[PDB]
RNA sequence: CCGGCCGGGAACUCAAAGGAGACUGCCAGUGAUAAACUGGAGGAAGGUGGGGAUGACGUCAAGUCAUCAUGGCCCUUACGACCAGGGCUACACACGUGCUACAAUGGCGCAUACAAAGAGAAGCGACCUCGCGAGAGCAAGCGGACCUCAUAAAGUGCGUCGUAGUCCGGAUUGGAGUCUGCAACUCGACUCCAUGAAGUCGGAAUCGCUAGUAAUCGUGGAUCAGAAUGCCACGGUGAAUAC
């Protein structure tokens, strides 16, 4: 069956499907490369990868809406630690000490009436 | 290579030489450089004065260098004789088109003094 | 707010149907690709406070003409005077 | 067949009349594509608090508004008598057509 | 002058909403005034009522028009009089029909608004405002109020020099969301200035 | 930090070589929040250090920095009216967090084209202590050690 | 600068410029109507152009045409 | 028709209602066997997780009689009311707040990936066609997770520019227009063609911000016929530093 995980990271979600195979990545239908695989963290997306291997052991199609360059490739390696959910939790472990099992819940803070954006204060002099 | 002006330009990319002219700012120029047929990132170097002579008779086309300062200057005076607003305030060297005095002024008001 | 100030914003919606919107929209298509015996704009000498957008937008309990809303046709003052006491439906304080 | 479109600005409330609507329906001829949800859009409306200068100062008010789909496939002759007839809730929007 | 309105920063919780209608931008307009309206008219008319708060709903193209007050009998009239030559012209200004309800005060001595204005119409017979202030109080932690406190404000009795002076008795917190607090507000047009009243009463919590 | 001690966020050990010491590099020298570009100018001016040194990547920038490297530093301290410059053996975490923004702020006051250019040219200097970066590290000693009394 | 499709002018004055052409002109000629977009039909008239406190005599001429009343009737006296 | 597009599919994304979850509670170090802190565990979230709302008694006869109310005071064929035109937009200067720059971490051309949150019938306005353009004519869908505003920009590509008052910067002014509106002279906003000041990073002095913050990049909204570098909101990329 179709072994799943999530993910998802500041206005980005990803889905991210999970199937024995080769070394080959889906997403939005593109090829790594074709959506950001050449731009600032393609080795990202293939992180979740590392002291779990693959290098064709194991298929990823996905898709991901939402944020940006570096939060859609955020909320994917999350999902991918998410989907090695179904090969077993043993693997799980290393996944957290990875860091990249959490989901980084830093939001774009509000801008709040009296200040120029959320913290930035408007100069001012006494006199 | 003259042209059109006393203006002795060239020595680098076409479209942006041309502009060296008091007429021709980059749209005059494109149009030009296509309305004579030549490639526009090409220095002198290889462009023939045959070339150069064709330009010189396009750009005759229009009112460039000393004879659009003149006009322009004419325009200009025709303003300030028939005594209206637009020309009152070009004889009393201030902003013509309604922008604030009270401060900010100065590109045309001269550098600040007393 | 000075009832003469109200008085006028009053004739002011009053002519601005009367004759704008209606007898007005004679310049919509009186002045469209439609040629030219010139009498067409001419006619433009009607109440001038037939005009709507001579209409201020006053708040609607006070005629504050500042601060207003379409919201609840109301200045924020008087606004927030309501909102307090429930007043405006659905209306809160809001955070996020 | 037939949807309901619902709307109001109370949310503990829209949802009764929605799992009333519902209700009175199922159990009577039936169908029903369940209640959905749907965006509920939230105008913000931000304003000076003080009656003179502090352009700071300021309230920051909401009108939170929810809508629910329901969606009806079976009109039985009896829920049209369900709908009907079976309603009320003065706070709510209900939208017959699309 | 830095407190949250009590009323309303309770809203969403614990306190209700003096209308409930719904009506959409286009409306929401000549809605809002409408019901300026009917209180307006419904205020001056049941001045001597002693109504505590009116309520109003537009139900499909027509208007409600709930009353509190604790003196019934007198809204209502004649065997139903009174409330038909209003319900009338309540109808008449908003334009869409009205019928109208008049809900009972139980224990208006709790009920804010009713403290304040009584409060007010006595500074206006010419009472000592201390004096009314400590009734008030006392009448409400009498019937149960867990807390209560009254402020009046300026030229309090005819000092050219303005005060404040309030009273709080019992328990009062206007920082517990949960806290049942009913909070209103009554001016007091004098021959010497207007005394503005402001009336807290605790009830509880959840 | 009047009472809350802090720790240190710790950032992504570098997009190409691993190394956690070339990520704060390349926030330094970042600017308007512009990592994309940011590194594509640290990557070029250490490509030009690579082959125009030979000696590699890793270990000419090791050197070069090596020498902007600072040991000691004075630190204001306004006590009985006077400022009092007050030398103190500074501590290695921070020691090359300047060596990289004097480094890095030596770069942009510089004539080179471009910045992989200036970058470049700095971390050559440096290399063999003669550059802009290293006359700041011998400003450093020579402003302590004046203080060399205070200790 | 405006107008695009139908130039502008009040008709009061319109109608004030042939209440001279046809019948001489007069002493100088008083309008408010600093809006109206000067005309052939105006040239060697005088127009009176109020700006505040008074109205301007002006003389209008083979290139004041284009322009408005209020172009020629200064409104804010600085010295 | 390779368009979630049609059947369907109820998984997932989300939508919005209702739930559980974090308690210094668990191990340990510290500290008087206390409070607490520190580190570790597990966990999406560890030590009031992140943000907002909430601002005690009180201080400044602090601000508002012009939002409204209101004691007293004064005008009343004038201190009221109506109309046109002007003025609040003046201009030797000074100070505050900001916007745009001085440029190759850039300018420019072409190709091209990825947001969020709002807005809407006297409205948002597609499509087509016309115009270099601003716009225009004609006309669909849309009271709207459906339709429209609406092609996000930073970014990545190639290429060009090569450190120059410049292919940086765009003021200023001439010329010709567009739209709104009875009406764009005073004083509207935009456009096309020319024009191309000051400005090469700013004395004394001084301000912001401790994390998805600063910095930078675009996006919408209230007001509003028209009139935003202001204000209020939105996400993109994303630091440095605290002894
Ligand atoms: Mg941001
Ligand atoms: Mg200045
Ligand atoms: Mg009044
Ligand atoms: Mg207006
Ligand atoms: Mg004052
Ligand atoms: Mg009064
Ligand atoms: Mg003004
Ligand atoms: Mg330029
Ligand atoms: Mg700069
Ligand atoms: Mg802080």
């Amino acid at each position: 069956n179709q072994y799943y995980g999530t993910g998802r990271r500041k206005s980005s979600a990803a889905r991210v499907f999970i199937k024995p195979g080769n070394g080959k990545i889906v997403i939005n239908q593109r090829s790594l490369e074709q959506y950001f695989g050449r731009e600032t963290a393609r080795m990202v997306v293939r992180q979740p990868l590392e002291l779990v291997d693959m290098v064709e052991k194991l298929d990823l199609y996905i898709t991901v809406k939402g944020g940006g360059i570096s939060g859609q490739a955020g909320a994917i390696r999350h999902g991918i630690t998410r989907a090695l959910m179904e090969y077993d939790e043993s693997l799980r472990s290393e996944l957290r000490k990875a860091g990249f099992v959490t989901r980084d819940a830093r939001q774009v803070e509000r801008k709040k009436v009296g200040l120029r954006k959320a913290r930035r204060r408007p100069q001012f002099s006494k006199r | 290579a003259r042209i059109a002006g006393i203006n002795i330009p060239d020595h680098k990319h076409a479209v942006i030489a041309l502009t060296s002219i008091y007429g021709v700012g980059k749209t005059r120029s494109k149009a030009i450089l296509a309305a004579a047929g030549i490639a526009e990132d090409v220095k002198i170097s290889e462009l023939s004065e045959g070339q150069i002579d064709t330009l010189r008779d396009e750009v005759a086309k229009f009112v460039v260098e000393g004879d659009l300062r003149r006009e322009i200057s004419m325009s200009i005076k025709r303003l300030m004789d028939l005594g209206c607003y637009r020309g009152l305030r070009h004889r009393r060297g201030l902003p013509v088109r309604g922008q604030r005095t009270k401060t900010n002024a100065r590109t045309r008001k001269g550098p600040r003094k007393p | 707010a000075k009832q003469s100030m109200k008085a006028r914003e009053v004739k002011r919606v009053a002519l601005a149907d009367k004759y704008f919107a209606k007898r007005a929209e004679l310049k919509a298509i009186i002045s469209d690709v439609n040629a030219r015996w010139n009498a067409v704009l001419k006619l433009q000498t009607l109440p001038r406070d037939s005009s709507p957008s001579r209409q201020r937008n006053r708040c609607r309990q006070t005629g504050r003409p500042h601060g207003f809303l379409r919201k609840f046709g109301l200045s924020r003052i008087k606004v927030r005077e309501a909102a307090m006491r429930g007043e405006i439906p659905g209306l809160k304080k809001a955070s996020w | 067949r037939i949807r309901i479109r619902l709307k109001a600005f109370d949310h503990r409330l829209i949802d009764q009349a929605t799992a009333e609507i519902v209700e009175t329906a199922k159990r009577t001829g039936a169908q029903v594509r369940g209640p959905i949800p749907l965006p509920t859009r939230k105008e913000r409306f931000t304003v000076l608090i003080s009656p003179h200068v502090n352009k700071d100062a300021r309230d920051q008010y909401e009108i939170r508004t929810h809508l629910r789909l329901v969606d009806i496939v079976e009109p039985t002759e009896k829920t049209v008598d369900a709908l009907m007839r079976l309603d009320l809730a003065a706070g709510v929007d209900v939208q017959i057509s699309l | 002058g830095q407190k949250v309105h009590p009323n309303g920063i309770r809203l969403g919780i614990v306190k209700p909403w003096n209308s409930t209608w719904f009506a959409n931008t286009k409306e929401f307009a000549d809605n809002l005034d409408s019901d300026f309206k009917v209180r307006q008219y419904l205020t001056k008319e049941l001045a001597k009522a002693s109504v505590s708060r009116i309520v109003i709903e537009r139900p499909a193209k027509s208007i409600r028009v709930t009353i509190h007050t604790a003196r019934p009998g007198i809204v209502i009239g004649k065997k139903g009089e009174d409330v038909e030559k209003l319900r009338k012209v309540v109808a008449d200004i908003a334009g869409v029909p009205a019928q109208i309800n008049i809900a009972e005060v139980r224990k208006p001595e709790l009920d804010a608004k009713l403290v304040a204005d009584s409060i007010t119409s006595q500074l206006e017979r010419r009472v000592m405002f201390r004096r009314a202030m400590k009734r008030a109080v006392q009448n409400a932690m009498r019937l149960g109020a867990k807390g209560i406190k009254v402020e009046v404000s300026g030229r309090l009795g005819g000092a050219e020099i303005a005060r404040t002076e309030w009273y709080r008795e019992g328990r009062v917190p206007l920082h517990t969301l949960r806290a049942d607090i009913d909070y209103n507000t009554s001016e007091a047009h004098t021959t010497y200035g207007v005394i503005g009243v402001k009336v807290w009463i605790f009830k509880g919590e959840i | 930090p009047r009472r809350r001690v802090i720790g240190q966020r710790k950032i992504l050990p570098d997009p190409k070589f691993g190394s956690e010491l070339l990520a704060k590099f390349v926030n330094i020298l970042m600017v308007d929040g512009k990592k994309s570009t940011a590194e594509s100018i640290v990557y070029s001016a250490l490509e030009t250090l690579a082959q125009r040194s030979g000696k590699s990547e890793l270990e000419a920038f090791e050197v070069a920095l090596e020498n902007v490297r600072p040991t000691v530093e004075v630190k204001s301290r306004r006590v009985g009216g006077s400022t009092y410059q007050v030398p103190v053996e500074v501590r290695p975490v921070r020691r090359n967090a300047l060596a990289m923004r004097w480094i890095v702020e030596a770069a942009r006051k510089r004539g080179d084209k471009s910045m992989a250019l200036r970058l470049a040219n700095e971390l050559s200097d440096a290399a063999e202590n003669k550059g802009t970066a290293v006359k700041k590290r011998e400003d450093v000693h020579r402003m302590a050690e004046a203080n060399k009394a205070f200790a | 600068r405006s107008l695009k499709k139908g130039p502008f002018i009040d008709l009061h004055l319109l109608k004030k410029v042939e209440k001279a052409v046809e019948s001489g002109d007069k002493k100088p000629l008083r309008t408010w109507s600093r809006r109206s977009t000067i005309f052939p039909n105006m040239i060697g008239l005088t127009i009176a152009v109020h700006n505040g406190r008074q109205h301007v005599p002006v003389f209008v001429t083979d290139e004041m045409v284009g322009h408005k009343l209020g172009e020629f009737a200064p409104t804010r006296t600085y010295r």
